[PDB]
């Protein structure tokens, strides 16, 4: 139809290629932010499951874009490795021109606007990635989280989830966090997102990656010891 | 062509004193847009009754193909016709008849 | 375990046999229609029937040559002569007469052709729809207005403007637009008869049989006075030729040539109104498209926003609704589309509401119902 | 199990009780003879010599004459007598004529043909309610459209909506859709009727057309009903192409369907069962809501579901309440309630191959390599990039 | 093809006598019309009775 | 290959002769099955051999619809396929349609064949009975599996599948004996060597080996065949079909 | 659907799965088989060869193997006319990095630069992905010996061990089978030659069907040293193997 | 194709008709001037409460004089937005002179009147037929408060009121003579939020309706959502009188 065409306005108003890279967000792993009042917590999934998979060089989907920006994604692997190169650039960019630390609201900014950029030249597709770029903004201790889509704009929620079986994670997000008060407490806040998790992985120490986020360049990943520790907790109660 | 296939056909039509059935892959190929199928299961019948019977088709290079078009409704019995023929040549072994005699350009 | 296997086993066997002590039930008793007093009918029946003057065996004249040339049915020429006393000026080419089984003369002349009797089932008369509730403020009801009803009722202003009198609307739209619901809305308020004929029935082909029943009710409609006649689905037989085909046919390029010289050239009319139903003008061959057979075509066009409104109104009415409910909201929501589906979600909603268990459908289930249809013709 | 035997003993004592009842209901002595019958039958007999040959009246004159048309092709210009009143006689109807001479001696046939019978098709549905293993969410939209008037019209009466007209089933074969179709007509017991629609494709002349017709005859006739136009698609959308003599039938088939589906009305008390795989990558030919209304896409099985259809299964196996029915729905992905069904069925051949009567609690495990490996290579799923 | 009326058995007769009168009661002009539905370039051309409408067709004009 | 001959003794042997035991003591009954593996195996072969010993009657129905003219066109009268298929229990329907033809019709859904196809296959439940008792088997039997017509391939009714590979070397050492037995026996009894040595690739390709080593001795006219003969008749046979097959490719890669 | 889009990267397949990307694959698995097996001792890089005439020259040609430095070596399957692109600008780069830094490439950087370029030809300019694999095998002492793939797409992922090209299942099966978790390197040359056997239509897999090449640190000093066997080597240690 | 090379059978370009429909989808929007001042109203159309709808925003100050709402597609007012501000900022570079409303209409719609690759006298840097309207407010001193309805279609037209967007032809029929010179600023606010209760199917609160004005004097002045939200209860409170 007029999934040939870019530069054809179409009276749909909708743009197939547009709609593809929905599809394409949807199959890959799911990976989701959820955040405190002092950190964000990234749990995702990370599949291992491959035979003869040498696991240390294998890449972490979690990326650091900056010393206290992260990214995770959900969406094909290949066209989500641009967006992490640019971004990187535009990084150490922001600070040689405005000396500042990288605002991360500019830089959520930055990466909408390629996904943008490509959706009107024609020749270059739309990236078929969503990505969740957090943060936390120079001289402040808040915690920040953003979503892009491929539509090449972008919000803020105070949690979301992206990728497979995000229709399941968002039940329990309404229901055990709320915007109007975050889980103050940090170690409240990492072990619903275990338990969200579960709902999808169904049982895996690596399988479920933990990154947590805190002000002022601190990055720590949970310790596989840990991850399991939050899981037994929580299956405990799930026969009761 | 040139290579003269048919011709030894027809010395072997002298000698054998006893049917030749002399047939071209026209008949085959539709005549009704359904004819084709029929028109397998009678040459092999037709052999059976005059036995001894040399069966020889002379065309056979457009009736068997690798890939076939069923969008075209005239083309689906060129189709019927090469899956027939494969199915009844396995029930014609052990017969007076000679196991069915083709030429073609190539093979 | 196993003394209950064998309580199975003996099941089955009865049900079959009381399924075929069924027919022994229904007996040899017979007895036929004629109750109260057609039965003493019957003895009068008795001695009429031994009595002879039935059948007579049925032909047609096809020249009177002054004792007549008849063609009977199973084809075989005679010639013939008058029986008790036929007038000669009774007999004309294509009459039928009755003649005797074997004595061959003709008794009574008998009406031409028994081809009207068998289209004039499929005719309908004058249907009856009020205009008011006929959804939407559409142009096309208004030109209509002009087509049919304006030369019947003022005659007089066409005469004096010396333009000739619109007869001719060929209705296409998209399936749901209403050519059937405003055809019949015009057929009441003009006071005027109607023909139903549909094309889509023909079948009747002997190579040019199916131009016999077209030519005969065109004509039964020049006869009438103040009449429609309505080919309903003229887009295939009468509509598309099948000549373009590898073998190919020709038996509906008869049944349409016939209805375009009956249009085209002279040949009186009796204020004979033609309406034309194809889903798309694209099937409609291009030889009826382009001018001198239907004077006027319009392409219908879907319902302005007030008249999708005004559909919802229609509906809605029907419905029992809440008070304040906003259907002009509801309607803005929806795509601009056919009064069709504007129809279906006043189904949805009401239905969703009797699940939820309620009498009085909401606000909130119109917001379903169109969510509903929307989603639908997307994914197709 | 136990639910089941109860009814047996029930049932042949009613079977029983009624056949020899029977014998003198029927007569066997009881032989009505009286006046009233006597009349009949004497003149009967008189008036008919037989073979009979039939008819079609095409019109009456009043006149006690009428115009038929007789097989042979002259047509006969007949006189009434006796039997079958002048009013009940309406144009269009077939009528008994007698050999000798052509007169209307009676009807009993009204337009009967074969054609009826065979797609009359009531008999006893295999389906009840809820034998299925589906789930009560996709039962309860085909139930809403078509159920909910018949047991309830006093909520469709008081709203003052109409009652819908049609439904469109599309899945996925293997979600179990013509079981779906015969728990409906269970439920209803409406007069189930059936035609498929690959006997509406033939090269002859005209005949699809004529058939059409038939089915809204039918229907009216014998309503409350739900007929079920199987394959609807085999004329529509669907093709036998037009190099085979199709330039001719399939236009004509197709338009007459769609001309009859909208009619002057939609009737509303014909319901409609519509079978097709899916018109999402097939040309759409079911023509607008209104006239087919709720249109039910069914799920491919998720987890929760093919729990259920499993625990039907499970329960004539022994040597299973060991293994754990949990795990085997989990480690396979969401695929078709037929995948379940398939296992079950090679579950049991599987057995006998180890030789075991039925199931070991290892045959249960095994069994599921099996079938995933089989059913994943012939429908394979985009691989993830 | 106007003047077959039903069956081409009847019809196909109907028209050499058709053809017959036209040419008598001279001077004349016929006008034949439509030539579409006998016109059959197509090697499905019918040898049924439309074959004799359309060679009383060549006689006329030899 | 038997491997082969007890996979479909458990399909359609126990069913037919007795449904009553096949569904007590396992659940359900089994339902079409599908033949999949080279040409030149001897699938037919297995078809009509199962059909002998159970006493079904093997029809041989052509995958045209049109060879049947008899009461009508056999695509409108599939009912009648249907109805008299049951009462001919016990019965095999062999429909032969391999599904190498339709190329481009495996992707699509368009095609005649494809028409007629679905709607026979959904009668079998809609009327019922071999439902209740697979005496009917419809084999199918094809060349591989993702060539099906598009009406088979998705979930419908077919479930069972056996796998025929092409002969390993035993499996040949077996058709091989007992053609030989029949025909002249080999002498020095090196029929085992020369299943040993090699592998052909098909039964079909053992009865060739089996017609020529016997070729040889009328040429000499001698009636009994020797060792010498099958090292010849092997060489000659096998290699041919290797360079008829091999012309097509040019020289890539 | 029915209309297939692919005529441009840009342009989508209404799956969202561009065809181009799966004609690729088929294109892979077209080429025979090839092997790497990383070992805690060494990488082992063992194929079947492509060319199977003798009178074209199988010996000199080393079609699969070809060097791009000193401690770096890949293996290619795919369409060798696209592939001659991407492995001469593979060497450039990696004599680019040692210029800037006069440090040997890490193998992973090498990886994603390239995987990059093949993800470059989708995401603008109609030009074809250039559909290649290339198993790397690498040394840095960033992670010692490490191993990669390389999809069609532009990604890449780890591996113990990976086939690819045609038979990868096949010989995939095998090798997890018997799998020796630490792997000793004249334990992969063995494994190799088992596997190899079994998928090579020559089950006496003969020396001039082969291509061999054994990176060692198993070599003197504790150091990396590349050897490629000639087709005269490989046939000694045929023998010692005892396939032959 | 259907480009703008091809001339559209009805004098038209095809691209042109099918810029509108994307408007005819977007967000609502309604703008009321006075001569006190101008009123835009927005729905932020909040959809869940896990969504940030203070974050969001689609009323953004451009300049100092002068804010816009955005009705059409969400991509491509990016550049659109990004555009205006650097059209705003050369001139003020340029002459150091603030500029009219008029002049800012004109200037973003300069972009806007040209679709195609082919250019014949000129530059390209457009890739693509836009399709994104805006309101387009402010003050000038020459001519007061103005309002504009910028349009990716024909020349821009100046209005007194306008509604765009999914919920216009209500919002719009019902400004034409509610419309009036003679408000207060004050009466004003209150009448945007009437029409804006009525087109909005849920029930208006300050988590998804948001308003601002500008004033010369107090700039472009986003209001308090403790401004926003008492207006909306003093609505409900005349509603009932009335
Ligand atoms: N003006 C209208 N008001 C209300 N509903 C309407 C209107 N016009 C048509 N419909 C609805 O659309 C459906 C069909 O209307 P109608 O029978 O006149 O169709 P049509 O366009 O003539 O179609 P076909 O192509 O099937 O011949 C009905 O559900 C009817 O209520
Ligand atoms: N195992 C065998 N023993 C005896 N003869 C054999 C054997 N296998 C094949 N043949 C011979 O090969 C002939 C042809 O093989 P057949 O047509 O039965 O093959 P198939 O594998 O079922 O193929 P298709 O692809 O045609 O359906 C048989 O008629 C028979 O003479
Ligand atoms: N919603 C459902 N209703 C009924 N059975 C279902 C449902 N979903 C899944 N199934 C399962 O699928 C099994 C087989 O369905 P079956 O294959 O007869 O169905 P169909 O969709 O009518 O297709 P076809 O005629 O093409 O085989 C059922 O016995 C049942 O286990
Ligand atoms: N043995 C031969 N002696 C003479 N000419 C021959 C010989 N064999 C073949 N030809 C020539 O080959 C040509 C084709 O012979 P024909 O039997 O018609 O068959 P085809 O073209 O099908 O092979 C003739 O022109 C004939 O002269
Ligand atoms: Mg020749
Ligand atoms: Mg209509
Ligand atoms: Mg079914
Ligand atoms: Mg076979």
């Amino acid at each position: 139809g007029y999934d040939r065409a870019l530069s054809i306005f179409s009276p749909d108003g909708h743009i197939f290629q547009v709609e593809y890279a929905l599809e394409a967000v949807k199959r890959g792993t799911c990976a989701v932010g959820v955040k405190g009042k002092n950190c964000v917590v990234l749990g995702c999934e990370r599949r291992s499951t491959l035979k003869l998979q040498d696991t240390r060089i294998t890449p972490s989907k979690v990326s650091k874009i900056d010393s206290h920006v992260v990214l995770s994604f959900s969406g094909l692997n290949a066209d989500s490795r641009i967006l992490i190169e640019k971004a990187r650039v535009e990084a150490q960019s922001h600070r040689l021109t405005l000396e500042d630390p990288v605002t991360v609201e500019y830089l959520t900014r930055y990466v909408a606007g390629v996904q943008q950029r490509y959706t009107q030249s024609g020749g270059v597709r739309p990236f078929g990635v969503s990505t969740l770029i957090a943060g936390f903004d120079p001289r402040d201790d808040e915690p920040k989280l953003y979503q892009t889509e491929p539509s090449g704009i972008y919000s803020s929620w105070s949690a979301q989830t992206i990728g497979r079986n995000s229709k399941t994670v968002r039940e329990f997000l309404e229901k055990n966090y709320d915007r109007k008060e975050p889980p103050a407490t940090v170690e409240e806040c990492v072990k619903l997102t275990v338990r969200s998790l579960l709902e999808v992985v169904q049982t895996g120490a690596k399988n479920i990656e933990i990154t947590v986020v805190k002000p002022d360049s601190d990055i720590v990943a949970l310790s596989s010891e840990e991850i399991n520790q939050y899981v037994t907790q929580i299956e405990q109660e799930k026969q009761e | 062509p040139g290579t003269g296939k048919t011709m030894l056909v027809k010395a072997v039509a002298n000698s054998t004193k006893a049917a030749f059935i002399r047939v071209n892959g026209s008949e085959f190929v539709h005549k009704y847009l359904g004819e084709g199928p029929r028109m397998v299961r009678d040459v092999f019948r037709l052999a059976r009754e005059n036995a001894p019977s040399i069966i020889f088709i002379d065309e056979v290079d457009s009736i068997a193909t690798k890939r076939f078009d069923a969008q075209t409704g005239s083309d689906r019995e060129v189709q019927r016709i090469l899956i027939e023929l494969l199915t009844q040549m396995d029930g014609f072994d052990q017969s007076t008849n000679v196991k069915v005699i083709m030429a073609t350009n190539r093979a | 375990a196993a003394p209950y296997a064998a309580k199975l086993k003996q099941t089955e066997n009865d049900l079959k046999d009381i399924e075929a002590r069924i027919k022994e039930k229904a007996g040899v008793k017979e007895s036929d229609t004629g109750l109260a007093p057609s039965h003493l009918w019957d003895i009068m029946g008795d001695r009429q029937r031994l009595g002879e003057e039935h059948p007579l065996q049925v032909a047609r004249c096809t020249k009177i040559i002054k004792k007549y040339v008849i063609n009977l049915k199973q084809i075989a020429k005679f010639v013939v002569g008058l029986g008790e006393r036929v007038s000669p000026t009774d007999i004309e080419e294509g009459m039928r007469v009755g003649v005797d089984r074997s004595k061959y003369n003709i008794e009574l002349p008998l009406p031409p052709r028994i081809d009207p009797s068998v289209t004039m089932m499929t005719v309908e008369e004058k249907p009856d729809v009020t205009y008011s509730d006929v959804g939407g403020c559409k142009d096309q009801i208004e030109k209509l207005r002009e087509v049919v009803e304006l030369p019947l009722l003022s005659p007089e202003r066409f005469a004096t403007l010396g333009i000739d009198p619109p007869k001719g609307i060929l209705l296409y739209g998209p399936p749901g637009t209403g050519k059937t619901l405003c055809a019949r809305a015009v057929a009441n308020r003009t006071d005027a008869t109607f023909i139903r004929v549909i094309g889509s029935e023909l079948v009747q082909k002997y190579v040019g049989e199916g131009a016999r029943m077209v030519r005969e009710l065109f004509e039964m409609a020049r006869t009438k006075k103040a009449c429609i006649i309505f080919f309903d689905e003229i887009d295939a037989v009468g509509g598309a030729r099948f000549d373009d085909g590898a073998g190919g046919d020709n038996e509906v390029q008869r049944t349409m040539l016939e209805l375009i010289t009956q249009l085209d050239g002279f040949d009186p009319r009796g204020n004979i109104k033609v309406m034309f139903a194809t889903n798309r003008p694209n099937t409609l061959d291009p030889a009826l498209l382009r001018p001198g057979r239907i004077d006027r075509k319009v392409e219908f066009s879907l319902p302005d926003l007030e008249g999708r409104a005004n559909i919802f109104r229609i509906h809605s009415k029907s419905m029992s609704v809440e008070r304040g409910i906003r259907w002009e909201l509801i309607s803005r929501l929806c795509p601009n589309s056919t009064g069709a589906e504007l129809r279906s979600v006043c189904t949805e909603a009401g239905m969703f509401a009797i699940r939820a268990r309620r009498k009085v459908a909401t606000e909130k289930d119109f917001l379903k119902a169109v969510d509903k249809v929307i989603s639908g013709y997307k994914k197709f | 199990t136990r639910c089941k035997l109860k009814l047996l003993r029930m049932e042949r004592i009613k079977d029983h009780l009624l056949l020899e009842e029977e014998f003198v209901s029927n007569s066997e002595i009881l032989k009505p003879f009286e006046k009233k019958q006597e009349e009949e039958k004497k003149q009967l007999e008189e008036i008919r010599g037989n073979p009979l040959s039939i008819g079609t009246l095409e019109e009456i004159i009043d006149d006690d004459h009428a115009i038929v048309t007789s097989p042979t092709m002259p047509d006969y210009y007949v006189s009434i007598l006796s039997f079958v009143d002048k009013e009940l006689l309406e144009p269009g109807c077939s009528v008994l004529l007698h050999h000798k001479t052509m007169s209307i001696v009676g009807v009993l046939q009204d337009d009967a043909d074969p054609m009826v019978s065979v797609m009359k098709m009531d008999k006893s549905p295999t389906e009840s309610y809820s034998d299925i293993g589906g789930l009560e969410s996709q039962i309860q939209e085909i139930k809403e459209s078509v159920e909910l008037p018949l047991t309830h019209p006093e909520l469709y009466e008081e709203m003052g909506i109409k009652p819908p007209k049609g439904v469109i089933l599309y899945g996925a074969p293997g979600t179990g859709k013509t079981l779906l179709a015969k728990a409906v007509a269970n439920q209803t017991s409406a007069t189930f009727l059936r035609i498929v629609g690959s006997e509406l494709i033939q090269k002859y002349l005209g005949d699809g057309p004529r058939l059409c017709r038939q089915i809204f005859k039918v229907a009216g006739e014998n309503a409350p009903s739900i007929v079920f136009i199987d394959e609807i698609d085999a004329i529509g959308t669907k093709r036998y192409d037009s190099n085979s003599g199709g330039e001719r039938e399939i236009q004509r088939t197709m338009l007459e369907l769609l001309n009859q589906l909208d009619g002057f009305d939609d009737r509303g008390d014909v319901k409609v069962i519509m079978a097709t795989n899916k018109i999402e990558t097939l040309d759409p030919a079911l023509i607008r809501p209104g006239r087919i209304d709720r249109k039910i896409l069914f799920e491919n099985p998720d987890l929760s579901t093919k729990k259920k259809i499993l625990g039907i299964h499970t329960s004539k196996m022994n040597l299973s309440e060991d293994v754990n029915l949990e795990t085997l729905v989990t480690t396979k992905d969401d695929l078709s309630g037929a995948d379940i069904q398939a296992m079950c069925t090679e579950a049991g051949l599987l057995a006998l191959r180890e030789r075991r009567m039925q199931v070991t609690a290892e045959d249960f495990k095994q069994a599921k390599e099996r079938v995933m490996k089989n059913k994943v290579e012939e429908n394979l799923e985009g691989l993830y990039l | 093809p106007q003047l077959v009326q039903m069956y081409i058995g009847e019809g196909a007769k109907l028209v050499r006598d058709a053809f017959a009168l036209a040419k008598e009661k001279a001077p004349t002009i016929i006008f034949i019309d439509e030539l579409d539905a006998i016109g059959t370039k197509r090697f499905d051309s019918e040898k049924s009775g439309d074959r004799e409408v359309q060679r009383t067709m060549l006689e006329l004009l030899n | 290959l038997t491997k082969q001959i007890k996979e479909i003794k458990e399909v359609i042997e126990l069913p037919v002769k007795h449904p009553e035991l096949f569904e007590s003591l396992g659940i359900a009954q089994p339902k079409g099955v599908i033949l999949y593996g080279p040409p030149g195996t001897g699938k037919t072969l297995l078809a009509r051999a199962v059909a002998h010993h159970t006493d079904c009657k093997f029809i041989r129905v052509s995958g045209a619809e049109l060879v049947q003219k008899y009461i009508g066109e056999g695509s409108r009268m599939v009912r009648e396929l249907f109805v008299m298929a049951r009462e001919h229990a016990p019965s095999i329907i062999f429909m032969d349609e391999i599904d190498s033809i339709g190329s481009t019709r495996v992707e699509g859904s368009g095609g005649g064949d494809s028409e007629v196809q679905r709607t026979m296959l959904e009668l079998l439940n809609q009327l019922d009975g071999f439902e209740t008792s697979k005496n009917i088997k419809i084999i199918m039997a094809t060349n591989r599996l993702d060539i099906l017509d598009p009406a088979l391939l998705r979930p419908g009714r077919i479930d069972r599948k056996i796998e025929f590979p092409p002969p390993s070397v035993a499996a040949r050492a077996e058709i091989l004996r007992i053609h030989s037995r029949k025909m002249n026996l080999t002498r020095g009894i090196n029929l085992r060597k020369v299943a040993e040595k090699m592998n052909g690739c098909s039964g079909a390709d053992v009865k060739g080996v089996c017609t020529e080593a016997g070729m040889y001795a009328l040429r000499e006219r001698r009636i009994h065949v020797t060792q010498e003969d099958f090292e010849l008749a092997v060489g000659k046979v096998m290699n041919k079909n290797q360079e008829t097959a091999i012309s097509v490719a040019k020289l890539f890669k | 659907g029915s209309r297939r889009y692919d005529s441009r990267t840009t342009i989508f397949s209404p799956e969202g799965r561009l065809y181009q990307v799966e004609y690729a694959l088929e294109s892979i698995s077209h080429a025979g088989t090839a092997i790497g097996i990383m070992a805690s001792d060494g990488i082992v890089l063992a194929a079947e060869r492509k060319v199977t005439s003798t009178l074209l020259e199988q010996d000199t040609s080393t079609e699969k193997l070809y060097k791009l430095n000193d401690k770096i070596a890949v293996a290619v399957a795919g369409l060798t006319a696209d592939a001659e692109i991407l492995i001469n600008t593979a060497r450039i780069h990696a004599q680019n990095y040692l210029k800037t830094y006069n440090e040997d490439i890490p193998v992973e950087i090498l990886v994603r630069r390239l995987s990059d370029i093949k993800q470059g030809y989708t995401q603008h300019g109609g030009l074809r992905p250039f559909g290649v694999s290339f198993i790397y095998a690498g040394y840095d002492d960033r992670y010692g010996y490490q191993l990669y793939t390389s999809n069609p797409s532009g990604n890449y992922t780890g591996w113990k061990a990976i086939s690819v090209g045609a038979n990868t299942s096949a010989a995939q099966t095998l090798l997890q089978m018997d799998y020796k978790d630490d792997m000793k390197v004249d334990d992969a040359i063995e494994l190799a030659l088992k596997t190899l056997s079994k998928t090579t239509d020559s089950s006496a897999l003969t020396y001039d069907r082969l291509e061999f090449a054994t990176i060692r640190k198993g070599a003197n000093d504790g150091e990396v040293y590349q050897k490629i066997f000639k087709p005269q080597e490989i046939k000694d240690i045929l023998v010692k193997t005892g396939i032959t | 194709d259907r480009g703008v090379s091809t001339f559209s059978p009805e004098g038209r370009l095809f691209q042109v008709e099918y810029s509108l429909e994307a408007i005819k989808l977007g967000s609502t929007a309604i703008g009321i001037a006075t001569k006190e001042g101008v009123v835009l109203g927005v729905e932020k159309r909040a959809t869940s409460p896990l969504l940030e709808s203070d974050s969001i925003e689609k009323i953004v100050e451009i300049d100092r004089h002068i804010g816009c709402a955005m009705s059409g597609l969400t991509a491509d007012a990016r550049s659109m937005i990004e555009h205006a501000r650097t059209a705003a900022v050369t001139h003020n570079l340029y002459y150091d002179e603030d500029i009219n409303v008029e002049s800012l209409t004109q200037s973003v719609c300069d972009l806007a009147l040209r679709f195609g690759e082919g250019a014949s006298g000129e530059e390209r840097l457009m890739s693509r037929p836009f399709g994104v309207a805006l309101l387009i407010a402010g003050h000038d001193a020459d001519d007061g408060y103005q309002l504009f309805h910028a349009e990716p279609s024909g020349t821009f037209y100046r209005y007194n009121a306008k509604a765009i967007g999914s919920g216009s032809e209500g919002a719009q029929a019902e400004l034409l003579n509610e419309w009036h010179s003679s408000l207060t600023l004050k009466e004003a606010e209150l009448l945007v939020l009437k029409i804006l209760k009525q087109v909005m199917e849920e029930k208006l609160d300050e988590n998804n309706a948001q308003l601002s004005c500008i004033t010369k004097q107090d700039g472009f002045k986003i209001y308090d959502n403790e401004k926003t939200a008492e207006l909306i209860k003093e609505l409900k409170e005349k509603e009932a009188a009335e």
